[PDB]
């Protein structure tokens, strides 16, 4: 497909049949097959989490600041008391993170091998590709075309850097996201990075 | 039927034994001799665990204490035993340790006499006086209930093992009691991280 | 009564012998024969002093119970009996293990 | 706090060291003449040596009886910046230099006479080799799982 650096010849491994593909690899670790199809799917998972880590930690803020509801930080979202302790949480979503992760883990081993219900036999998932199970994963039914794909993957890597700058710039400085946006937004030339040490 | 969808099954482990699911990661039963001793010795393991449960569970629910209170007595010095709730006279630790020895010696060596390798799991004859063995077509039924009992009794001893050494002097029945109290406060969590 | 304790393990450990152990200890020690030094027994290699000494082994009892059976299971019951007397002797206590 | 051991700030040995580390540096100082350049080098070597101590006492470490720091081993988390990340960095430039010089070999392996090329390096292939090395945990742990890390 396209050439993220002009006058740079692509790796002769891409050959752009995947989704997203621009021949961005300077640093040769998709040498091997094996090593492209694992790493597919990190890129997926990493960055399907990435887009709502973003979501949370960005649309709450904006509709507090704008002054509908009064909702902590994502910073001090974990000091607040719930109706349960951390630990309960923790044991409770390490359990039922531990079932889905194993599933997915044999469904990427063997394909099309955990697609059967395991309690109620009349139920499968429809065969497809690996990273995409579709079926009741898919309630309204929309085409797996490759435009949406490409958009999706687009859309996960703006997910991932705009989390590591979230990150990255409430460590630097104590404020959150949109407070910063703001007091750049007040005065550009005076509120930069390098003004700041 | 396996122990994992879309995991291969080992060749030794076909499915013909009763509980056979094809769990064995680690490949210890290739050797068909090893293979006979350790279904031998967790029929043995699966029986032990399914007697002595009933026995820690059966007290604690009546006015005494519990399994680990029950042995504390020994090491008193002039200790002296009790039944349900009435002093044995001849409740001491010296006597009770040699003729337990004696006895459990006697019918171990009994039961290790035996040389024909299916009478050594299931023997039959006298040791079953009601006659369920006679039918062939519940015999597989009735082994297959046996083993998933007896695997679910020894994972029921771990976890009372478990629970004790995470309550010092607390029994199961008042380790559910807390437990129901508070369902949202009282679990393994508080344990696991400090 | 130090007599009783003595008899009683002494009569003990001869009944467990003579009637319990007696064929494990037959088959072990038929499974493992004379010591071999390069393939032969210390006697056959030209050790007159290493000749079993068949004729004290010999008796008359039935299932073929001899005088070193006796003096081992007799040793056994004698330490027991000991042990037993030595440690109900004093007056230890361990105190919560 | 640990082994008998007292926090760096609250010990009277450290100040006592300070102090004659102190009047050491001014008996020389009191030498030359105020405007001279080694009375400023004298000053700034003074000033480093308070920077010095109040930075240790800073930094929490714990003095012994006789007045100085010791360093913790063991893992405990009061005390993982002694020894434990300057242990994974030290790691991490180690693995970097290994895998990169093991790369240049496999990849001079080919060549008739690799001989000629240790002795004397080439320098495009050395260049594109090295920066590979930001990434070696996840290169070689994937050879490991293949199975390219070992000779048969
Ligand atoms: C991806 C994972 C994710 C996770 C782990 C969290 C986690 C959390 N959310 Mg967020 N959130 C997310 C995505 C996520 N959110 C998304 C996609 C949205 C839509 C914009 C929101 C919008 C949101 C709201 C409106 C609120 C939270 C709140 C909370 C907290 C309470 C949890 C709960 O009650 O259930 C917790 C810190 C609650 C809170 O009290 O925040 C401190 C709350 O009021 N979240
Ligand atoms: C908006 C970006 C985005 C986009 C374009 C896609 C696109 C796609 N997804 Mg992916 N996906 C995403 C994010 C996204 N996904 C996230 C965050 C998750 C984790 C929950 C997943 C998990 C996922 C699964 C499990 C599956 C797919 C599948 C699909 C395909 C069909 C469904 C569809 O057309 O979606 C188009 C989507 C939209 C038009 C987005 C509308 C806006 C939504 C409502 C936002 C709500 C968010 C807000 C902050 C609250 C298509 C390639 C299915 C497939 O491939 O089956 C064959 C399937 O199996 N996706
Ligand atoms: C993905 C896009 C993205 C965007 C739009 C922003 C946007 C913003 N950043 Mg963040 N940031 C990001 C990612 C991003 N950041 C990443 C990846 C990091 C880690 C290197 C940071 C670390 C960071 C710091 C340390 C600071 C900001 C600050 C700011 C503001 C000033 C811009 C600036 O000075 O240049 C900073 C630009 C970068 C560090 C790199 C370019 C950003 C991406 C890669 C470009 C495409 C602005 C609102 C400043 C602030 O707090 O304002 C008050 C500030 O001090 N950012
Ligand atoms: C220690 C007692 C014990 C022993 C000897 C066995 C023995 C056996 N099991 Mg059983 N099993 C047990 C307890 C035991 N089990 C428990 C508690 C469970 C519930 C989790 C099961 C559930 C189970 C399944 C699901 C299956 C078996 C099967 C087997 C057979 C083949 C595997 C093997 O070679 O294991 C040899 C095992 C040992 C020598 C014990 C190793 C213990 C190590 C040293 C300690 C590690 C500590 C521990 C994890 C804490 C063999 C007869 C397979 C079968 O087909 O049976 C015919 C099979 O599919 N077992
Ligand atoms: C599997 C082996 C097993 C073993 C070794 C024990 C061992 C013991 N039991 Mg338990 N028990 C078991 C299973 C077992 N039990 C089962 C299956 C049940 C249900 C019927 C019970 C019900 C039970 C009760 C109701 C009591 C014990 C008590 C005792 C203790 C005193 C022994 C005694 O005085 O007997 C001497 C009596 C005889 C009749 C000699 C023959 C001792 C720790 C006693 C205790 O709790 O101590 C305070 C007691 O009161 N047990
Ligand atoms: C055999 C089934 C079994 C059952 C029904 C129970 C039941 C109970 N456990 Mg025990 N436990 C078990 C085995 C079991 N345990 C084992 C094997 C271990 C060793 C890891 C423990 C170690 C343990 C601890 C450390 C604690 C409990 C406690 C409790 C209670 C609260 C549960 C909780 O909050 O988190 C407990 C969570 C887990 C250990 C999951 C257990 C599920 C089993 C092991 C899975 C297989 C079960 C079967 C197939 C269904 C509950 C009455 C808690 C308590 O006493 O609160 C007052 C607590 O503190 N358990
Ligand atoms: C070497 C051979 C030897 C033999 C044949 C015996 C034989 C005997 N000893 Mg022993 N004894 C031995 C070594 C030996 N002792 C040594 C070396 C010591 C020194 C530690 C002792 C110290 C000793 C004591 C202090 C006593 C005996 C007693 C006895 C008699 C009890 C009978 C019995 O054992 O059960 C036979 C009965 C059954 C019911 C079966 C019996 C005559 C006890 C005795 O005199 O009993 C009356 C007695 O009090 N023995
Ligand atoms: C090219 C990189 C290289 C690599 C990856 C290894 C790898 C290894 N060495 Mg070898 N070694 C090397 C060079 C290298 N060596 C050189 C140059 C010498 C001569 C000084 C030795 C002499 C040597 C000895 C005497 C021993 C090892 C041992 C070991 C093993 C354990 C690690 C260790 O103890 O380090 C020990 C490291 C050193 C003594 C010095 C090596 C570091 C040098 C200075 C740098 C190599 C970098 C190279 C110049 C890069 C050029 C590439 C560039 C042009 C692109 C491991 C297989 C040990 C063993 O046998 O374990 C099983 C051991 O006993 N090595
Ligand atoms: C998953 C992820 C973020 C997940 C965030 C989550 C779950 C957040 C959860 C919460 O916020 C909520 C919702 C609400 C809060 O109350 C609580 C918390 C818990 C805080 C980020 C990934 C972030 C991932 C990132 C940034 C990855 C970057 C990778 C890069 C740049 C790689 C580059 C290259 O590899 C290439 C492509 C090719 C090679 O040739 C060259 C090199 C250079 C090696
Ligand atoms: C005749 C007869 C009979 C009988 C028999 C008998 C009765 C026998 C006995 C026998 C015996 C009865 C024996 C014994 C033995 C013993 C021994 C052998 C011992 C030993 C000992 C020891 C060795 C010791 C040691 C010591 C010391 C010295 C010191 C201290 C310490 C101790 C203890 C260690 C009958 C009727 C049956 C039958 C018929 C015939
Ligand atoms: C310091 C610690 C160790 C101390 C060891 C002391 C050992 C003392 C041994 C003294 C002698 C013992 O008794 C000795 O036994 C041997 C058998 O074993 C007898 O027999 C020996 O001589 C006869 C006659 O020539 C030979 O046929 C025979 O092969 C030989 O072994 C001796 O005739 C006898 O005298």
């Amino acid at each position: 497909k396209g050439e993220w650096l002009p006058g740079l010849a692509s790796p002769d491994y891409l050959t752009g049949s995947l989704a997203g593909d621009n021949g961005f690899d300077p640093l040769g670790l998709a040498e091997d097959p094996e090593n492209l199809k694992w790493f597919v799917q990190a890129e997926l998972v990493n960055g399907r989490w990435a887009m709502l880590g973003v979501a949370g930690m960005l649309l709450p803020e904006v509709f507090t600041k704008i002054g509908i509801i009064n909702v902590p930080e994502w910073y001090d979202a974990g000091k607040e008391q719930y109706f349960a302790s951390s630990s309960t949480l923790f044991v409770i979503e390490f359990i039922l993170f531990h079932y889905v992760e194993i599933r997915r883990w044999q469904d990427i081993k063997n394909p099309g091998s955990v697609n059967q219900d395991p309690i109620f036999k009349q139920y499968s998932l429809p065969k497809g590709e690996v990273g995409y199970p579709g079926g009741i994963f898919n309630p309204l039914n929309f085409a797996p075309t490759q435009e949406a794909k490409e958009k999706e993957l687009a859309n996960g890597r703006l997910a991932m850097l705009a989390f590591l700058g979230f990150v990255v710039q409430h460590n630097v400085t104590g404020k959150g996201p949109f407070e910063n946006l703001l007091q750049h937004l007040s005065d550009p030339w005076h509120n930069t990075i390098v003004q700041t040490f | 039927a396996h122990w994992m969808p879309g995991e291969p099954r080992p060749a030794y482990l076909d499915g013909s034994a009763p509980g056979d699911f094809g769990f064995d990661p680690l490949g210890l039963g290739e050797v068909p001799a090893n293979l006979e001793r350790y279904k031998e010795s967790e029929l043995i393991h699966c029986r032990w665990a399914m007697l002595a449960v009933p026995g820690i569970l059966v007290p604690e629910a009546l006015g005494y204490g519990n399994w680990v209170k029950a042995q504390e007595w020994a090491a008193l010095p002039g200790g002296q035993a009790t039944y349900l709730g009435n002093p044995v006279p001849w409740g001491t630790l010296p006597t009770i340790l040699a003729i337990e020895f004696l006895a459990i010696a006697f019918v171990e060596h009994q039961r290790s006499m035996e040389k024909d390798p299916e009478k050594k799991k299931y023997p039959g004859g006298a040791f079953d006086p009601l006659g369920y063995s006679k039918d062939p077509k519940k015999l597989e039924e009735l082994k297959v209930k046996e083993i998933k009992n007896g695997r679910l009794a020894l994972l029921a001893f771990v976890g009372f093992c478990v629970q004790q050494s995470a309550y010092p002097g607390t029994g199961p029945l008042e380790n559910l009691a807390t437990h129901l109290a508070d369902p949202w406060h009282n679990n393994i969590g508080d344990i696991v991280i400090p | 009564s130090p007599s009783i304790v003595i008899s009683l393990s002494t009569g003990l450990s001869l009944f467990l012998g003579r009637f319990v152990f007696f064929n494990f200890q037959r088959e072990n020690v038929a499974k493992q024969g004379l010591p071999e030094q390069n393939g032969k027994t210390h006697f056959e290699a030209g050790d007159d002093r290493a000749k079993e000494y068949v004729s004290l082994l010999k008796s008359n009892d039935p299932i073929g119970f001899n005088i070193v059976d006796v003096l081992a299971w007799g040793s056994i019951g004698h330490i027991v009996a000991y042990y037993i007397l030595a440690t109900s002797s004093n007056g230890y206590d361990p105190s919560f293990f | 706090d640990i082994s008998g051991l007292t926090p760096c700030k609250d010990s009277k040995q450290f100040a006592k060291r300070e102090k004659q580390q102190i009047k050491k540096l001014e008996s020389s100082l009191k030498l030359y003449a105020p405007e001279s350049a080694p009375a400023l080098a004298l000053n700034a070597q003074i000033e480093k040596t308070k920077r010095r101590f109040d930075n240790y006492g800073k930094y929490g470490l714990l003095c012994g009886s006789d007045g100085l720091p010791h360093l913790i081993v063991n893992g405990d988390q009061r005390h993982w910046g002694e020894f434990i990340t300057p242990g994974i960095l030290f790691l991490y430039i180690a693995g970097w230099i290994g895998w990169v010089g093991r790369s240049y070999l496999i990849a001079i392996s080919g060549e008739k006479k690799p001989a000629m090329k240790e002795i004397i390096i080439d320098v495009p292939l050395a260049s594109r080799i090295i920066f590979r090395g930001f990434i070696w945990p996840v290169a070689a742990y994937r050879e490991f799982l293949n199975g390219d890390l070992i000779a048969k």
